[PDB]
């Protein structure tokens, strides 16, 4: 029952910075292995027996520790180093993994481009109405989205989804969908998508009149 | 030297059971232990157990004693794991991993196999074309969309123009609308590209041999 605690649980770094993740056990361990896992794939062996780099990992990585505390270090951060890093104990039973650390790649601020899409005739035929809004390519993940029908806010029938940090530009995208019955829909005239992001002091809005 | 093949996605009803395989494709199969690890959505890794094919020995993580049972076909160098009395907690992605000597580092891992324990029935999706409302989009010229509504097994393939159009796309993770899923994708093209040319979202849902095509026609 050796529990391995990882600090920090999440963090971001600009390229060029030095990063140091730590793994700590409840009792002395002979060594720790480290794995790296990019979203949507199987983990890779990164560092074996505390300091031996596995195959293909660049020289910016290094490990060390003994007893209960071990750590991983990157001399200078680089975009492709973004992923989750797990530390693993195997000098006992059962074998245990660490909580995990998600490393994000920082970048200069970028504001989202908004787009509002009314329901389609086909869906209306069926009698339902989904209005979609795309908040694309903004950096700081924190963003707030609200919907207004004829000036009134509505937080019911709202479904949101977020993409993973983009590989080519390190940015983010978000989608917001509001589903109503054709009745509720044709019983109003204005629909507004409103986002509040740090790149602006006032909320950004996009709207269409039915 | 190195390649492991796991099974395709599974959907089992609660109470049921599954048998999944991992195939050794290029090394001394009965010379190393095979490990099975579990990972729940957006969560961490957990060690199940290992088996040494050669002499069929095995070690099990306590937590998974009655639930797990490991086996392997030496003739075909394949590992097998069966789960029992499946519940909502058993929904996760499972991995097979090969151990080595001394350090005992799991060098190569399998691609992973997804398991869903549910009572919902397989439903097909609905593909609606999202045409823009002149001006409702900001820069980068023009942005189009494609909404995919109401399907149950999570796998869905979405592409633009059969693949010819890959730059400037964004497909968003799927969300669960009470028993069903919804997904959406966008493509930002240049102004002189759209009506002049053609954009079509292609969607196909494997669990129901459905293949829809929606041409984005302007309003």
């Amino acid at each position: 029952q050796i529990v391995l605690t990882q600090s920090p649980a999440i963090m971001s770094a600009f390229p060029g910075e030095k990063v140091t993740i730590t793994c700590s056990a409840t009792s002395s361990v002979n060594y720790m292995h480290w794995f790296q896992q990019k979203p949507g794939t199987s983990p890779k062996l990164w560092i074996y027996s505390s300091s031996n780099l596995a195959s293909g990992v660049p020289a910016r990585f290094s490990g060390s520790g003994s007893g209960t505390s071990y750590s991983l270090t990157i001399s200078r951060m680089e975009a492709e180093d973004a992923a989750t890093y797990y530390c693993q104990q195997r000098s006992s039973y059962p074998i245990t993994f660490g909580s995990g650390t998600k490393l994000e790649i920082k970048r200069a601020d970028a504001a989202p481009t908004v787009s509002i899409f009314p329901p389609s005739s086909e869906q209306l035929t069926s009698g339902g109405a989904s209005v979609v809004c795309f908040l694309n390519n903004f950096y700081p993940k924190d963003i707030n989205v609200k919907w207004k029908i004829d000036g009134s806010e509505r937080q019911n029938g709202v479904l949101n989804s977020w993409t993973d940090q983009d590989s080519k530009d390190s940015t983010y995208s978000m989608s917001s969908t509001l589903t109503l019955t054709k009745d509720e829909y044709e019983r109003h005239n204005s629909y507004t998508c409103e986002a509040t992001h740090k790149t602006s002091t006032s909320p950004i809005v996009k709207s269409f009149n039915r | 030297q190195g390649q492991l093949q796991q099974s395709g996605a599974e959907l089992v009803r609660p109470g049921s059971s599954v048998k999944i395989s991992c195939k050794a494709s290029g090394y001394a199969f009965s010379s190393f232990w095979v490990n099975w690890v579990k990972q729940r959505p957006g969560q961490g890794l957990e060690w199940i157990g290992q088996i040494y094919p050669g002499d069929g020995d095995n070690k099990y993580n306590g937590k998974f004693k009655g639930k797990a049972t490991l086996t392997a076909d030496k003739s075909s160098t394949t590992a097998y794991m069966q789960l029992y009395s499946l519940t909502s907690e058993d929904s996760a992605v499972y991995f097979c991993a090969r151990s080595g000597n001394y350090p005992y580092a799991m060098d190569y891992w399998g691609q992973g196999t997804s398991v869903t324990v549910s009572s919902a029935k397989t439903t097909a999706p609905s593909v609606y074309p999202l045409a823009p409302v002149c001006g409702g989009t900001t820069g980068s010229s023009v942005t189009l969309g494609c909404l995919v509504k109401g399907y149950f097994p999570e796998p869905v393939t979405l592409t633009w123009n059969s693949g010819s159009l890959s730059s400037g796309v964004h497909t968003f993770p799927a969300v669960l609308q009470s028993g069903l899923y919804t997904l959406s994708s966008s493509v930002t093209v240049t102004s002189s590209t759209w009506p002049s040319q053609t954009i079509t979202c292609n969607v196909a849902h494997p669990a129901s041999s459905t293949k829809v095509d929606k041409k984005i026609e302007p309003r």
